[PDB]
């Protein structure tokens, strides 16, 4: 029907935040501490509350470990603490809210900026907080052209502190709790305009949310030696005792400060590489144990179910074989050390799908860095030829660099039939001798077959009925070209 | 500050794992 | 998951009893192997809906009396909401209109629903 | 009269029978989610009758199923105008009474909901009908199964439990124990 | 750096069917590939115009001779050109753009037989 | 497997979650060293000469 | 809360998109049809049958901005007034009769009405309330509406049979602080104290504002001129008990004489701020005490910062004398102007869950009043013809006792929820009166 | 992964019945590496636009 | 929907090679069989047997942001080449 279209960031939403909730302080220790044992606990850490251990009742999700999707719950602390990023906002734009009037911000005027900012993207708010940047409380209360000046409000920049004097301005500072405001004011005040989605209200460090256990992993070590995680936002939970209860509010932040705020491989192999040229252009090779290397989905067709079970019954060491094949009844059987098995009901045991080994292409990609050209890595054959090398016809060296100092190379695999019949008929023949980047072909003879050749070519060669011998590596030679 | 971020072109789209839309992915019969 | 349009028929009463006898003997052709560990309960429902409907006398007969109670009460200011009733239950008697069941009386003045209840007496039980 | 309903839902047209017959196929796909229990208000496990039109039948960008939807007419069994039936007493319990039309399961039936005098014997889980008439104590001893001739006014999909009440007590008829 | 950067900068380009580029918000970056319409995938000798001539040199359909002095049959030949790609038109505009450069060069080898 | 305070009692030493030391190619080594160099604190090391003559093949 | 509190009451008053454009307007502040259409996404109908319910109600005040097309915005605190209709019509029923209550009903309700309009509305309306007949006539209703208008209550609204008229807020708070201010001399002082106050604020009401931080002084030469009639207090017992309130610590009217004849001014700001201590006193007696009551009335001349003191007034262990002072200081009962602020925001809050309980209480339990009505429809047709007692015993079979005492206890909660609404609304004036002066 | 998730009271949870909000109108099944997941959580404690919607693959 | 006059008398390698992989899968799931239905019978070569199709009745549809519904069968125009 419909996947991600249109997606952005996630956040806390509230309700499915805290239906989920089990224990915020449960007491002053976790982890089944007075126990003196570890069963399950306590409630938070446990039961889920974001699934980071073997198995537990996965909440809206199940089951382990993944698609337990992150589990939430309120784990609130109630601890006080502001917003330390606005409260660098407020120290910088310099009480932009102009408080404690909070009045309107444009006053006619001049509905020009108005119709101009409700008829324009984005990104552009900022203005009216860059105009009110300086006279923002340093102006006429109720007047024309803004409405602030109200009420000789400036911050001072004296680090995370947020000193509003009523200020003169330059004239009216302090130094020890006096000539203060409170965040609290500018939340009332709240209580660039667009609480739609720009809303410094609720963002208030006093119903403080944690994201689930699933950024964290714990090395329980099976032994009860370090358990570890990261960081993370719910570790304030041994505040308890300050937990009970404008400086204070600055050593409050500066608390927070320190727990608050600041396609890459599927299927693949590398060995190294030595080619031949009896490979055919279009085709390549492999080393044999990359077959040794599965979990294929191949699923399985009508007309295909005897010749898969022909490799079916070989199992764990056979070349043309199957292993780990995918059941019908989702629970994957294993042909390895445990196999003991391929009776194989001819029709049904694995009606859905199968998995056997690089026969045939089947493609293989081939990696290379750096990748100079789109060619550097191509849609090719395959089928199989042991002596782990990366062997392929050697005509098309150049846009691989595939350098011969015996460095290693990297092959992928592809487990995916949909554009893979897309990928060898449009990138396997067209993408190899003709690039839109030069119009230059990139395969040709390396080296000596252009000496070897010319050497043929030279006048003086000549020849014997006798040497039809090397004629018939070429034309009389292998696979695909026994004609006359 | 509730500011937008400008990561939203086609590169994140392989880390965010959507079909591409433009030209033929854009089917709508 | 979504739909569009909760409310759309205003048809024969007797004739969707058939029709649901119908589906009953439709969803039963589907016991073939292939169809069978998929969707089954579509026979239940049918075999249930059809017993309830044997419990109700609006059996034996054709969808004619749903177009004999509708020219009757329809063009006699009757709501669609009586006559429903009336077909639901299908009267087995006459007088059972009139005072065995109610609000089918005085619409017509107790005057032409006397033929509703002559074709009640021919054809129902 | 029973009410054809329209109906937008994904249709996974599997490929077996991509080329073979497709509007019984489509029906039954159709009917395939259309479950009893929990689908949707009000939907429970019913089929349609005509055709309105079938929109884009597409496959996948490249993957195995179908990406058909519905439009079609569903038959749903919506409470109407308190349509007259029979209802048979379903179960009994000290809280209410169930009962059985035809449109859902559990008909919940509250005490006074019964014959007025007619209580609920705890004492032996049997809704005795004090049928309180011509001055008699006629207790009409009749358990689970009594006869009466119900007519429903509700019908319910979200709670933890399909449950319906029968509005029962006809002023014009009364006698419960019939009507 | 620059490698990765322009990548990371230019994968928006696409080349809906209407002969133009369109963009994120589908705003027309070009109208045609350079009146041409081509892009380098199909380079052929010189372009095609001197190379086929030996690829038709190949293949030898021997029944003719010099008696009318060809030229004119040249010319003649060019009338069926005329006709035989007035039939062109599909998704066009590659066509007619070089259509009379086409018979400007048959003209230039009629003139050199 | 002792919790170090006042923990659980009965884990002297039948709480082993046994933890092998097994890895290797694919391909025959051959044990022909073994060491229990032992410092001054019984941390006893196993230094082990596992031996792998893999002699040239097409790609060395 | 503030906007929270404003949306439950414009939920209460009028409906559903007049709420939703005010709280969008006093979030948005100046927004014309066109951006409140698209920000809201609601059709421009509604829109402006909305801003125009709002205007008619003097919720939302518009002026023609510069480029010809009107904008709109909303003030909280007007919004907030919608908390104040059923006490602006019940001291509209205090201070004048019920043909007033109709007037400042109408103004508030029906809004923008002319003279003609109200007077005529009001007066046709009134008949039926009265016996059959009485002939009451639409001069005695003007009358009444210029009288209102001279104690500055209802005002002509001014132009931006006519024409429409308005209730002038100003005056209802103004109203409000003199009841107030004479019912704290009362139960501050003896009736004798609230009575001479209530003879120095007489001459005080269209001069003075609802934020004025004093009042004219009132030579006794005058008030002698003015003897109450209800306290026949002769100029010596005036001059001695106002002149023994000016050396008073209550000072709820004081000298500011020499010479004289008597310069007795009433303290607006000291008493304002004893009623704010005796509101905290009250809600700190309600939840966390009276023993915490009197710690305040001991700290009252104490600390906050250092900390080196407060054990004294204690008088228990210093462990638990430093508890309360941390819960002093965390619960921010001292900044002044801070903690009056977040006080106002939790009676708002308050209120703003009294409304929402009072909403469960008659929203709730919906599937009642259709039955309440079709029950008192049959109960009508019963009382006057066919009034068998079978009827009656089947409703009462049908009203179970069960059903009528749930209905009498949903009302007793309305009620209660009602009172405690309009007691933090009380509460919620001061406050904001406060708020309003407090600015400097 | 045909994870369930939206922005409409539906978040990382079921697809039929989502004990965070079964509202079943909310029905997603969206393609999505872990890796997006993870930055969903990460940025939950340092907080930013969460913007999530759908549109039709159709017509 | 004829608004089919924009595109050169040959679909284009991309759609045709992504027609083939759908074709692949479709082949591949239990049966659309063609022409010959198994008459090349090989093991597991998923793709390499209906590429050899060479008539596909199947329809594709190509647009433009900007535009209407491009129409194509594949019977109706020529070939890779």
């Amino acid at each position: 029907a419909k996947k991600i279209s249109h997606i952005c960031f996630g956040m806390k939403s509230p309700e499915e935040m805290r239906q989920q909730a089990h224990i915020q302080v449960v007491s002053k220790n976790l982890y089944s501490q007075d126990n003196q044992h570890a069963p399950l606990l306590y409630g938070v850490l446990d039961h889920r509350m974001g699934t980071s251990e073997k198995d537990r009742p996965c909440e809206t999700c199940g089951k382990n470990l993944a698609d337990c999707l992150g589990h939430y719950g309120y784990i609130d602390l109630e601890l006080p603490c502001f917003h330390v990023g606005y409260f660098r906002a407020v120290i910088g734009i310099l009480q932009m809210i102009c408080k404690t009037c909070c009045h309107i911000m444009l006053s006619q005027e001049e509905k020009k900026q108005f119709l101009d900012y409700l008829k324009r993207p984005g990104l552009t708010y900022l203005q009216k907080r860059g105009l009110k940047k300086k006279i923002s409380d340093k102006c006429r209360k109720k007047n024309i052209c803004h409405h602030c000046g109200a009420f000789n409000g400036t911050v001072k920049k004296c680090g995370l502190l947020k000193i509003i004097h009523e200020k003169y301005k330059t004239n009216k500072k302090v130094v020890r709790a006096q000539e203060n405001l409170n965040p609290l004011v500018v939340l009332n005040l709240f209580k660039l305009m667009n609480p739609e989605a720009g809303k410094p209200s609720d963002l208030i460090l006093t119903r403080l949310l944690v994201p689930p256990l699933c950024i964290r992993p714990s090395v329980v070590s099976d032994l009860k030696s370090g358990t570890n995680e990261d960081d993370l936002t719910m570790k304030l939970t041994e505040i308890i005792f300050l937990n009970d209860v404008m400086e204070d509010w600055d050593f409050l932040q500066l608390q927070c400060a320190l727990y608050i705020n600041s396609k890459r491989v599927d299927f693949s192999g590398r060995t190294v590489i030595s080619p031949d040229p009896n490979l055919r252009i279009d085709e390549v090779a492999v080393p044999v144990h990359v077959a040794k290397i599965l979990t294929f989905p191949e699923k399985v067709n009508k007309a295909n179910i005897n010749f898969l079970r022909k490799l079916v019954q070989n199992g764990p060491e056979v070349h043309p074989g199957a292993n780990f094949i995918q059941q019908r009844h989702t629970q994957m059987k294993r042909f390895l050390k445990y196999g003991n098995r391929e009776k194989m009901a001819q029709e049904l045991k694995y009606g859905d799908i199968v998995e056997r080994h690089l026969i045939d292409g089947d493609v293989v990609l081939f990696n290379r860095q750096p990748s100079l050209h789109k060619l550097s890595i191509m849609a090719h054959l395959a089928r199989v030829k042991p002596h782990r090398t990366f062997r392929f016809n050697e005509c098309v060296c150049t846009p691989y660099n595939a350098d011969f100092d015996g460095d290693e190379m990297n092959l992928h695999l592809p487990q995916t039939e949909e554009a893979k019949a897309e990928a060898l008929v449009l990138m396997g023949t067209k993408a190899n001798l003709v690039t839109p980047r030069n119009g230059e072909p990139l395969i040709a003879a390396i080296q000596d077959f252009l000496t070897g050749a010319y050497l043929l070519t030279l006048k003086d060669t000549f020849f014997d009925r006798a040497k039809a011998c090397q004629i018939i590596a070429s034309i009389l030679v292998g696979k695909d070209e026994k004609i006359k | 500050f509730g500011q937008k971020d400008s990561v939203c072109g086609v590169s994140e789209c392989i880390i965010m794992g959507i079909p591409m839309n433009i030209g033929t992915g854009l089917f709508k019969l | 998951m979504e739909v569009k349009d909760a409310n759309s028929a205003l048809l024969s009463n007797y004739e969707v009893f058939q029709l649901l006898t119908d589906l009953k003997e439709q969803r039963k052709e589907s016991g073939k192997n292939k169809h069978s560990s998929g969707q089954q309960n579509l026979n239940t429902i049918t075999y249930e809906t059809l017993k309830y409907i044997s419990k109700t006398p609006c059996r034996h007969q054709s969808p004619e009396i749903v177009r004999e109670f509708l020219t009757a009460l329809k063009s006699h200011k009757l709501t669609k909401a009586e006559k429903l009733q009336l077909l639901n239950h299908r009267p087995v008697t006459a007088v059972e209109i009139q005072l065995m069941v109610e609000e089918s009386e005085e619409r017509l003045t107790e005057e032409q629903i006397e033929a509703l209840l002559h074709t009640v007496t021919s054809i129902l039980p | 009269m029973f009410v054809l309903v329209e109906m937008v839902d994904t249709v996974r047209i599997p490929p077996w029978q991509f080329e073979r017959k497709l509007n019984d196929s489509i029906a039954e796909e159709l009917n395939k989610k259309l479950a009893n229990k929990v689908v949707y208000n009000v939907g429970l496990c019913i089929c349609l009758f005509d055709i309105t039109k079938l929109e884009d039948a597409y496959v996948f960008p490249g993957d195995g199923a179908s990406h058909t939807k519905v439009h079609f007419r569903c038959v749903v069994f919506h409470p109407f105008l308190d349509e007259i039936l029979i209802g048979k007493i379903k179960g009994c319990s000290p809280e209410g009474v169930h009962v059985s039309l035809g449109f859902f399961d559990d008909i919940l039936i509250p005490p006074e909901s019964l014959q007025q005098p007619a209580k609920f014997d705890e004492a032996e889980q049997v809704w005795v009908w004090e049928y309180e008439t011509e001055e008699g104590a006629h207790d009409l001893y009749m358990d689970t199964g009594e006869e009466i001739r119900f007519r429903v006014v509700d019908e319910s999909f979200v709670d933890t439990s399909y449950t319906l009440v029968g509005s029962i007590s006809e002023p014009g008829l009364g006698l419960l124990s019939w009507w | 750096y620059m490698q990765r950067r322009l990548v990371k900068s230019l994968e928006d380009l696409c080349s809906q069917y209407d002969l133009t580029v369109r963009s994120s918000t589908g705003d027309i970056i070009q109208f045609i590939y350079g009146g041409d319409g081509l892009d380098p995938a199909a380079m052929e000798g010189k372009l095609e115009f001197k190379r086929v001539l030996d690829n038709i040199k190949a293949v030898f359909p021997c029944p003719s001779e010099p008696a009318l002095s060809k030229n004119e049959l040249i010319l003649t030949t060019e009338s069926i050109m005329k006709k035989s790609e007035f039939l062109c038109c599909q998704d066009s505009f590659l066509q007619e753009i070089k259509k009379f450069i086409k018979g400007v060069s048959e003209k230039i080898k009629k003139t050199r037989d | 497997t002792q919790i170090p305070l006042e923990g659980s009692n009965v884990p002297q030493q039948p709480q082993y979650k046994d933890v092998p030391i097994t890895y290797k190619g694919a391909t025959d080594s051959y044990i022909e060293k073994v060491m229990i160099s032992s410092n001054a604190e019984d941390a006893f090391l196993i230094k082990m000469l596992l031996r792998q003559t893999r002699r040239p093949e097409i790609g060395d | 809360a503030e906007i929270k509190l404003c949306s439950l009451l414009l939920q209460e008053h009028f409906g559903e998109i007049v709420e939703k454009i005010g709280v969008h307007l006093i979030r948005t502040g100046s927004q014309p049809l066109r951006v409140i259409a698209h920000d809201t996404g609601t059709s421009l109908d509604q829109v402006k049958k909305a801003l125009c319910v709002l205007v008619q109600h003097n919720l939302v005040s518009y002026q023609v901005h510069k480029r010809g097309v009107v904008e709109y915005e909303a003030q909280c605190s007007r919004v907030l007034r919608m908390l104040r209709y059923p006490r602006y019509i019940y001291t509209t029923k205090t201070l004048y009769s019920d043909t007033g209550e109709l007037i400042v009903e109408e103004l508030l309700l029906n809004g923008k009405l002319t003279m003609s309009a109200v007077v005529k509305k009001v007066a046709d309306r009134l008949t039926e309330t009265m016996e059959d007949g009485k002939t009451m006539d639409y001069a005695e209703v003007s009358n009444t509406f210029v009288r209102l208008a001279d104690t500055h209550f209802v005002q002509r609204c001014p132009s931006v049979d006519g024409i429409y008229w308005q209730a002038n807020l100003d005056r209802f708070h103004q109203h409000f602080r003199d009841q107030a201010i004479v019912s704290a001399v009362a139960n501050r002082m003896d009736q004798t104290s609230s009575e001479i106050v209530r003879t120095m604020l007489r001459m005080s009401e269209i001069t003075t504002s609802s934020s004025a931080p004093f009042t004219q002084p009132l030579s006794s030469n005058e008030i002698f001129r003015s003897l109450p009639v209800g306290y026949n207090i002769s100029k010596q017992v005036l001059d001695q008990y106002l002149t023994l309130l000016a050396d008073d610590p209550l000072e709820f009217v004081g000298k500011s004489g020499d010479s004289g004849g008597g310069m007795y001014v009433i303290n607006l700001h000291k008493a304002l701020a004893s009623l704010a201590t005796a509101t905290l006193e009250s809600v700190v007696q309600e939840r966390f005490g009276s023993r915490c009551a009197r710690i305040f009335r001991l700290v009252l001349q104490k600390k906050h910062i250092e900390q080196k003191q407060v054990e004294d007034f204690a008088m228990i262990p210093a462990k638990e004398a430093k508890d309360m002072l941390y819960k002093m200081l965390s619960e921010n009962f001292v900044n002044i102007l801070s903690a009056a602020r977040m006080l106002l925001h939790r009676c708002y809050k308050s209120i703003a869950n009294l409304i929402e309980r009072r909403q469960f209480e008659t929203k709730e339990n919906k599937r009642l009043l259709e039955k309440s009505q079709r029950v008192e429809a049959i109960i009508a047709s019963m009382q006057a013809t066919g009034a068998e007692e079978a009827q009656l015993q089947e409703i009462e079979e049908m009203i179970t006792a069960p059903e009528r005492q749930q209905l009498e206890t949903l009302k007793r909660n309305v009620n209660k929820l009602d009172a405690s609404e309009i007691q933090v609304d009380e509460t919620i004036f001061l406050l904001e009166s406060y708020i309003e002066c407090t600015m400097k | 992964f045909e994870v369930d998730v939206c922005g409409q009271c539906g978040l990382l949870g079921y697809s039929g019945w989502c004990h965070y909000c079964k509202s079943s109108c909310h029905v997603s099944s969206l393609r999505i590496p872990y890796a997006c997941k993870l930055l969903f959580q990460e940025l939950q404690s340092m907080n930013i636009i969460p913007r999530l919607k759908l549109s039709k693959y159709n017509e | 929907a004829n608004q089919k006059r924009i595109t050169t008398p040959y679909m284009t390698k991309y759609e045709r090679a992504r027609v083939l992989g759908t074709r692949a899968l479709q082949i591949a799931m239990c049966a659309p069989v063609m022409v010959e239905l198994e008459g090349e019978t090989d093991p597991l070569l998923i793709a390499m047997k209906e590429l050899k199709a060479r008539k596909i009745p199947i329809i594709i549809r190509r647009y433009l942001p900007d535009g209407s519904y491009e129409d194509w069968g594949v019977d109706e125009l020529i070939i890779t080449d």
